[PDB]
């Protein structure tokens, strides 16, 4: 109903501008007689009127304010001269009204606008010309004054409906600016596109290598039996942002975190030839920072870290509460690993080590090999 | 003694250029990564570059492309190039590893202003 | 650069219409000279031009074409009587330029109105009114033709104005609604609002009673050997959307879908009286489309399915991708009765015994009872 | 014979009332839920009305307030309360289980149009 409202707005400050017009030619006249007069103050008061009693009903209300405008116009150009201004009047009623107007009855409108040029050709020709009504040189300032209020009423209008488009703009592009920077975050952005489209098609994409990591919590119920859940959830939350913060300053990304659990995959959005240092190096500063960190009982918090590699699949999957995924052979054998780990320890298979002994260390211990860390020497 | 002492701050005009420097004692630098926040007041310290142990480096949205993080192993130090600098900038930077930056133990970073004078 | 581009479009427009009005009447005029034709020439030609020069660089442009506006308008006035309309140019002229100058120039604008009345006021006065030049009958049809015309160029402009901004309008309602009902199906709203917030604080939501069924695949690996991963995720697909449709068409709410398991909780946004009496109707008619639907190998599909109930905490976890989440002991308690539990059959604890055995049946076998189906009898 | 039939379908004009009659024969319905859905031919057949087993109800945002779904045991019957009907709603309406649902065996379904004559 905002259109609706800047309708009304603008209709309203248009009748206030103009009674106020009105009233500075009502107290300047002097000695121009009472016959005038009974019409000014018709006219004045059905203007002030009209704003108030715009909730009647309908489009009438604006009509009929226009009604009124033309026959008191009409009425007085008629006795007075044509050099007062009358003529000038019209010309900005006719372009007022179509902005004052909706679109919907732009053709009303229309007409409107061709009935006030109608009666301006007329005014010209049937109005007596240069009719004097007691002073003409109050005439003359009323015709200066007709001047200067068809432009400032038409100025003050338009002015004042453009500020308020533009506000409803700001306060739009505000609002959907929030909701797009949290789909963004939530979601990456390529395929955050087709899952906008109407049309549904299963997301199914093959890439032929990745690497995971899976780090878990040890001994996790014993701490939540001594302490509040509420609490506990807290301590999750700050474990949780620390570890994404780290992992955003990486570049690597995760997809989800089921309680304890925390899953990172390296490589799937975009391919590159390094994946798998990226994420040993990752890995061991993750193992350094959660060995820093502290839990509300003061005990350390010990991690058991699976990695594994391989090809995987990704994509949304279901018809409600849709995310990212993604699966493979990796992911089973990074279950496992992270599953089987030692306490303050990092697993991997006998493949990653066949990649990552060149440039990192992995000793002692399918058969795997911990990853100690990284070579010392450059 | 571990500690991170930064340099190389001070007054510039808009569109300017500086080199920050860190320099660090009690790590190596090849093993572990470096990262480079600024405050200014109006939040705490956020992160705008940062460089890992193998050559990739990363930096924040608002500061892409106009900042460039370095390494220089001999030297134990970590260089932020800062071009096309802007207002937005001013602040005071300073430099660190994960861990630091979690435990809150920092040096007393380097100041940088962005205005006219 | 929208609000550019609206301004460009209508100046552009009203080039056009205004050299389209000119033109006739420079056709209709006979024997009026050649004096008012070399202006007339320069006019046109200017007119013309402006758009085609538009992209030359800053605001100067629109106001050159102002200029050469008024320069020419009075350059023809002056020449011929006041009778013919050259005044009337002027005010529509006052009321259009707001509107073709953005907001940031309105001061300026407003100045440009007072220069046109500023003319006004002389020109009734300076011009030598009544002016003939050859015949005065094509003088007043000029007339007629210019009250037309500045009715006309004004009520198009602004109609054309309007109709821009409303196709704005709707095309940023369509895009920001698309993301709006993403979002919404993703997220339940009222913790959206809170996401929305740039504020910051940890979400954690206390409920005293709430049910959990967590139901999982058998043999999947098995299955998984011997068929493609790309088909498999299109089963899992198909399985997901079945059982999303009945999660909805029974009203509960589903968490989350990892791999083979399937989570669902009740009563967590809302509570109710009976939520452990619908779960276990829901679980039901879950196990029995399980059963009827078919996979690709042929084999029918055995799900596992356990319940528990208890009290639970809701809200997010993290600083980057997020999703809604629920802890508490019924989940623990839900993951080892699904763990344990045999195919094709949905297994729940004494305390869960407690309270359906009034509705429902369960049979046979922390000690555990089977829950068989509903009481025939009503 | 596991079978369901409709009636009560027809001709009506907008705004008007009728109520949708579901029998089914080879079941309890005690035990079992039912829903109503509609297909008009922009789309295949979506579920606008649901009732479980123990009384809940739930209803298509498109068509809630207007519709009402409810049993009768004795009768092995399911019935559709349709009010305040629109142009949108004429469809061919159809009733099942989830399993005859997913399984694709269905009756006929039931007519009905929303239109002035
Ligand atoms: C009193 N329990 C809690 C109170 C507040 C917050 C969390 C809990 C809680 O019990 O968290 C556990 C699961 O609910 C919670 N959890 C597990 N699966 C889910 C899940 O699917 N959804 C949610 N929301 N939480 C889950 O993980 C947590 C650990 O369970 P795991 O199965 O991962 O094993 P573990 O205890 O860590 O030992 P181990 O694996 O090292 O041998
Ligand atoms: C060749 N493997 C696949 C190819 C395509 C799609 C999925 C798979 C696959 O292996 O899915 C498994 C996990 O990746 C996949 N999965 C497990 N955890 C995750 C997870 O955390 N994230 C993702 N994206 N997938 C997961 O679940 C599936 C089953 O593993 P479970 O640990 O649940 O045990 P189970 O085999 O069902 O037997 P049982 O539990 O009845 O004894
Ligand atoms: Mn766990
Ligand atoms: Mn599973």
């Amino acid at each position: 109903v905002a259109r609706r409202q800047r309708v009304l707005t603008i209709t309203a400050w248009l009748a206030v501008v103009v009674t106020g017009s009105f009233a500075l030619m009502q107290l300047a006249t002097g000695a121009g007689g009472w016959y005038i007069a009974l019409i000014n103050v018709f006219t004045a008061v059905t203007f002030a009127i009209v704003p108030l009693l715009h909730r009647f009903g309908g489009l009438v209300a604006p009509l009929t304010f226009i009604g009124t405008a033309y026959v008191a116009i009409f009425a007085i150009g008629w006795d007075v001269g044509t050099d007062a201004g009358a003529q000038f009047f019209f010309l900005v009623a006719a372009a007022l009204v179509v902005l004052l107007v909706g679109i919907e009855h732009t053709a009303l409108a229309v007409g409107l606008a061709a009935v006030a040029a109608g009666l301006v050709i007329a005014l010209e020709f049937l109005v007596p010309p240069d009719t004097g009504l007691q002073p003409p040189w109050a005439m003359s300032v009323s015709f200066v004054l007709t001047t200067v209020s068809a432009c400032g009423v038409a100025v003050a209008t338009v002015w004042f409906a453009l500020r308020d488009t533009a506000r409803a703009e700001a306060v739009m592009e505000a609002e959907h600016d929030r909701s797009e920077a949290l789909l963004a975050n939530m979601l990456p952005a390529s395929i955050a596109e087709r899952l906008k489209e109407p049309e549904r098609n299963i997301i199914a994409d093959k890439y032929d290598e990745a690497s995971v990591l899976f780090a878990d919590i040890v001994g996790f119920t014993e701490r939540a039996s001594s302490t509040a859940p509420a609490d506990l959830v807290r301590f999750l939350d700050r474990l949780y942002s620390a570890f994404d913060e780290l992992v955003d300053q990486h570049g690597l990304e995760k997809i989800k975190v089921s309680g304890d659990s925390y899953m990172v995959v390296s490589g799937v959005p975009r391919p590159r030839p390094d994946h798998t240092q990226a994420l040993a190096d990752f890995a061991l500063d993750m193992t350094n920072v959660a060995a820093q960190l502290k839990d509300p009982r003061g005990n350390p918090v010990p991690l058991r870290v699976g990695l594994a590699t391989g090809p995987v699949v990704a994509g949304v999957v279901g018809s409600r509460r849709f995310f990212y995924d993604v699966w493979g052979d990796a992911v089973n054998v990074a279950s496992r690993m992270e599953s089987t780990d030692s306490v303050g320890q990092i697993q991997v298979p006998d493949e990653v080590y066949e990649r990552l002994k060149d440039d990192f260390v992995l000793r002692e211990r399918m058969r795997t090999w911990y990853l100690i860390g990284r070579k010392v020497a450059a | 003694q571990w500690q991170l002492v930064e340099s190389g701050g001070g007054l510039v005009q808009a569109g300017g250029s500086l080199r920050l420097s860190c320099t660090a004692s009690g790590i190596i630098l090849s093993i572990n990564s470096m990262g480079w926040y600024r405050q200014t007041a109006g939040n705490e310290r956020e992160w705008v570059a940062f460089s890992t142990a193998g050559g990739s480096t990363t930096y924040a949205d608002s500061v892409k492309g106009r900042f460039t993080i370095s390494r220089d192993n001999a030297k134990n130090t970590v260089y932020l190039q800062m071009n096309s600098l802007k207002p937005e900038d001013t602040a005071v930077y300073y430099c660190n590893t994960p861990a630091g930056r979690v435990g809150g133990t920092w040096g007393q970073g380097t100041p940088v202003t962005v205005s006219s004078h």
